[PDB]
């Protein structure tokens, strides 16, 4: 049986990254613009778009 | 000894994650999140992973009839004999183990795990896990009998020492409030509250930077300014539904109780 | 192939080599929220058993 | 949760348990193509009618 491992999301605020291909059984990995997380306290960062 | 194997805990604070449906088909910020669910073992012990720790008081210290959770920003007690697991009927708890729990449950199509709190008020999570259990053999009996066959048939073992297996720990984000803001006429101002803040306000100039102490600002509405909390000292375990710090390093990795035994 | 017996496999027990294909797809997440989804077909494993 | 009888049961003042149960026949239908039992976390929304 296999398990898939699935980090903790990297999001940044007022900024954009990219991400680099690694040696690993079927590395998936994509970036998504334009997001407005939402935590317990409030709004996560001010840049809205 | 026991005591002794409850030293990695003494670095690790519980969170508070969203889990889909938290018991009246509406979605909400809970202590007692559902990660995975395990059933590696034949006879179906399951092993439920979630977010609050048992064993361990708020004073970071070895005690079998507390459970301790995260509470806003701090961290709370309650009761262990207000623990409950449930799938389409009562199910019995074989061992519980800091972020582990170990259950026999029913068959049944839905899970749920719910703890008591401070004010006596009932927290939950249910998510969705097909439970049908085949018993080892070629006969699909319910009950043990009392003249039968011996038949290799695997299952957790209760032993709490460290085991090949582990988890990996990382450093918490900052987590925004909103509730360390007031007005004041024309200012605002923020309430440490004995934790490090960070702002950033874009009312003047050179106002960002980061405080541990109750200062107020200017010629500022309450909606221009922006305040998280940032020590952090301890650690959290990697979730998916939590967002990560800016270091993608591995920090830490904690072993898992309960292996697997014939 | 993904979904039948021997979607993940492996030359020895003790190999560090894993040759995977399960169909790993993301996905955008929800507005307003904090979470990695994800589309994967079940393990062959427990579809050969 | 499914089933076949419904029962409501209140308390008496003596601490008597006063209860009156009926046949009722029900298995509800989750609104779309799929039945599920538990709400998810990633995916679509329908149109759907409730009791406020
Ligand atoms: C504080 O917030 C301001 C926005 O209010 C951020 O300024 C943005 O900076 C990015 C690049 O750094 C620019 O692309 C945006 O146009 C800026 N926004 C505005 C309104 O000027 C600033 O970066 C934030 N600083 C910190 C330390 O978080
Ligand atoms: C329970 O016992 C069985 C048999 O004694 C174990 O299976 C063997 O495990 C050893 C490792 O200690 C391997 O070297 C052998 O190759 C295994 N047998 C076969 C036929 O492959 C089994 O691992 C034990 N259960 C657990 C959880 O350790």
């Amino acid at each position: 049986e296999y398990k898939t491992v699935v980090p903790s999301p990297y999001v940044k605020c007022c900024g954009a990254s990219e991400c680099s291909t690694k040696e690993k059984p079927d590395y998936q990995c994509k970036v998504y613009t334009g997001v407005y997380p939402f935590m317990w306290g409030g709004a996560y960062c001010f840049c809205d778009s | 000894s026991v005591s002794q194997h409850f030293n990695v805990y003494k670095a690790t604070r519980p969170y508070i994650a969203y889990c889909a449906d938290c018991g009246a088909g509406h979605s909400c910020h809970s202590p007692v999140a559902i990660e995975a669910v395990r059933s590696e073992a034949t006879d179906g012990m399951l092993k439920i992973q979630f977010s609050a720790q048992i064993g361990i008081d708020k004073s970071d210290n070895h005690d079998y009839t507390k459970i301790r959770y995260a509470d806003g920003h701090a961290i709370e007690n309650a009761v262990r004999s207000s623990l409950k697991v449930a799938t389409s009927g009562d199910c019995f708890v074989h061992g519980t183990m800091g972020h582990f729990i170990l259950a026999k449950c029913p068959p049944g199509e839905f899970l749920q795990v719910s703890i008591q709190d401070t004010r006596n008020a009932v927290r939950a999570c249910r998510i969705q896990y097909h439970h049908d259990p085949q018993p080892v053999g070629r006969e699909k009996f319910t009950i043990r009998p009392h003249y039968g066959k011996e038949i290799p048939c695997t299952t957790y073992q209760q032993t709490t020492a460290k085991t090949v297996e582990e988890i990996d720990m990382h450093m918490p984000p900052d987590t925004p409030d909103r509730t360390l803001l007031s007005q004041q006429s024309g200012n605002v101002k923020i309430t440490v509250g004995g934790k490090k803040v960070k702002y950033n306000c874009t009312c003047g100039t050179g106002n960002v930077g980061t405080t541990n102490s109750d200062m107020t600002i200017n010629t500022c509405l309450i909606e221009q300014c922006h305040v998280s909390v940032t020590d952090h000292k301890k650690w959290q375990f990697n979730s998916p539904f939590v967002p990560r710090a800016d270091e993608p390093a591995r920090k830490g990795k904690v072993h898992i109780p309960f292996p697997l035994d014939n | 192939q993904p979904g039948r017996f021997g979607d993940i496999q492996s030359r020895t027990v003790e190999s560090n080599d894993l040759y995977a294909n399960t169909a790993l797809k993301l996905a955008r997440p929800s507005p307003g929220m904090v979470h990695v989804p994800y589309t994967q077909t079940p393990s062959g494993f427990k579809y050969w058993l």
